[PDB]
């Protein structure tokens, strides 16, 4: 009830539009009696980038991240095969657990997040849950979620009880279950979707720059979207991420969507034309098509191009064991791939990306993408990845940083 | 047979200690001279009040059901892995 | 082949494409063509559907068909229910 003090003194809500102070927050538990809490705020879509992250970091008591990776899919659209859905779920716990990560999406039980809360619950029983809890960020709209009615409180309701309804799904959404924190966001409307976007790329750009002044030097930690498949929807966070220039969106090679630009990505971007892209949509999206406003289709038509118009933050790959390749091989490639075009000269590009192709077991990748014939190294640099390379069993990367320059001699000096 | 049988396997003697476990558990502490002195205590206590109502509670065990999920989806995860 | 060259190109739109041929291409052992020419990844199935060639894929002791249509959308739960 310390947070108390600050959440009624700080963060607004919308209604009628005028702005007004906001209510209704606190810890939702859901129908398992024990099974852990989780801490829910409405913001109400429009509030200071400060305001924000005192609620981030200090009032929520929550840590420094060390990787952000963000999930976007369809919602009462989704469908997967078995195998490929095993696959991913199978990739993402372990992208999941090397690192310290944290994982945020739009928090809804409909389709692609039910697939992320329960690969996370199957590892929280597969961990035991001992210590470091999995953070798994959630935003969704406060006006299409319903049955708030047990919700809605001017004064704070701590334990308060939630019911999962899956009945009254017609025009609203029913909420999460495996989730830990929530951020509900409201634009004055009771009825449409779509909002969240807004504060959810502003959410990313301010996570991303959190580790700057905590240690010796100035690396920002790294973001990546990661898209399956989704409508109009999934588009529009696409494009609103990527006009921020830090994220870097990968694409699923098996969907509806991910195959319209896993099938527009070969062309260069003259080639494209409306008709391509009207006979792409009758192709791919075979029921629900006739829905569509030409109008529409003149919009989706020009953020196409936008997508494709900066070809360094757009990576197409494909799951296949065989040839030895993974989602964490995708996150490596696209995130590698986005530095090197970059406004800094260098010694930036490699620091933080070294030590997560160490955790990983990506020894191949690292080889050539870092350890260019035409760089120059010296063994204090590194030390550290020695170390971290050296305790986790990993022999590859002793055997590769040994004779890519790391001196015993100085190592144990 | 005897070098068949003495050369068959040196696991013998730890299947024997299962075989002495159960019968040398579930009997009464004192010696045969005094079992009497146990029957006598045994046979009172078994017709007025149910005793021992788990008899054997090192062996077999009834898992809560609330626990028995999540052990179960914690050896799947195993198996998987394996 | 030649039953599966022609029905594609036909009047009706679909549901009878694949009816009686996967049956047929479920007792003959052919499960290479099978899977590419009916399980096209531009697809969609349903277990229902898939039920009675299971049954005939699982009698008639033909492992390899047991094991791609359990990964095409063929669930234990559904069938044994
Ligand atoms: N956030 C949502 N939660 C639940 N259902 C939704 C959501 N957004 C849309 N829907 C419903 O799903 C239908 C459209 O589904 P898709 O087109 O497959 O999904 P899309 O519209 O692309 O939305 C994707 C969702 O995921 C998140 O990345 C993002 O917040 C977006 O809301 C619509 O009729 C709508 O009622």
């Amino acid at each position: 009830c310390s947070l108390a003090s600050w959440i009624k003194e700080n963060i607004k809500k919308k209604e009628c539009v005028r702005e007004t102070p906001t209510d209704a927050f606190g810890d939702i538990s859901f129908g398992g009696l024990g099974q852990k809490t989780g801490k829910y705020v409405r913001v109400s879509s429009d509030t200071s980038c400060e305001n924000l992250y005192q609620l981030m970091t200090e009032q929520w008591k929550l840590r420094s991240p060390n990787l952000l990776i963000s999930v976007t899919g369809g919602a009462k659209n989704f469908y997967i095969k078995t195998h490929l859905k095993d696959k991913f779920r199978r990739g993402l716990i372990k992208v999941a657990q090397t690192t310290g990560a944290w994982i945020l999406t739009g928090g809804t039980h409909a389709g692609v997040m039910k697939h992320v809360g329960m690969a996370v619950r199957d590892y929280t029983l597969s961990s035991g849950s001992m210590e470091g809890q999995i953070v798994v960020i959630g935003v969704a709209p406060w006006g299409v979620i319903h049955n708030r009615s047990t919700l809605i409180h001017p004064e704070g309701r701590f334990p308060a009880y939630y019911s999962l309804d899956e009945q009254g799904q017609g025009r609203l959404s029913c909420l999460d279950i495996n989730h830990t924190h929530f951020l509900l966001v409201d634009d004055g409307t009771q009825g449409h979707y779509g909002v969240e976007i807004e504060l959810r790329a502003r959410l990313e750009k301010l996570i991303s720059k959190l580790s700057l002044g905590n240690r010796e030097s100035g690396v920002t930690i790294p973001v990546v979207c990661v898209v399956l498949d989704g409508g109009p929807g999934t588009l529009n966070t696409i494009y609103n991420s990527m006009l921020n220039h830090t994220p870097c969106v990968v694409l699923e090679g098996s969907g509806r969507l991910a195959d319209v630009i896993a099938h527009v990505a070969s062309v260069p971007v003259s080639k494209v034309t409306m008709a391509l892209i009207n006979r792409l949509l009758k192709r791919f999206f075979m029921q629900e098509y006739k829905n569509f406003t030409e109008l529409q289709i003149i919009e989706w038509t020009k953020k196409i191009q936008d997508i494709l118009r900066m070809p360094h933050l757009l990576t197409v790959f494909r799951i296949d064991e065989d040839k030895n390749y993974d989602v964490d091989v995708a996150i490596l490639q696209a995130l590698l791939k986005a530095s090197r075009s970059d406004e800094h000269a260098g010694r930036h590009c490699w620091e933080r990306q070294l030590e997560l192709a160490v955790a990983w077991n990506r020894v191949d990748i690292a080889e050539s993408e870092i350890f260019t014939e035409e760089s120059q190294w010296t063994s204090s640099d590194l030390h550290p990845a020695m170390f971290s390379a050296l305790v986790g069993d990993k022999p590859e990367f002793v055997r590769l940083l040994l004779e890519n320059g790391v001196c015993v001699r100085e190592f144990l000096e | 047979t005897f070098q068949e049988v003495q050369d068959n396997t040196d696991t013998i003697w730890k299947f024997q200690r299962y075989e002495l476990i159960k019968e040398y558990h579930s009997r009464p502490a004192l010696p045969p001279p005094f079992i009497l002195l146990s029957h006598l205590i045994l046979f009172i206590r078994g017709v007025f009040l149910r005793d021992l109502p788990q008899r054997h509670k090192n062996f077999r065990q009834e898992l809560e059901q609330t626990e028995e999920e999540e052990l179960l989806s914690w050896e799947a995860y195993m198996k998987d892995n394996y």
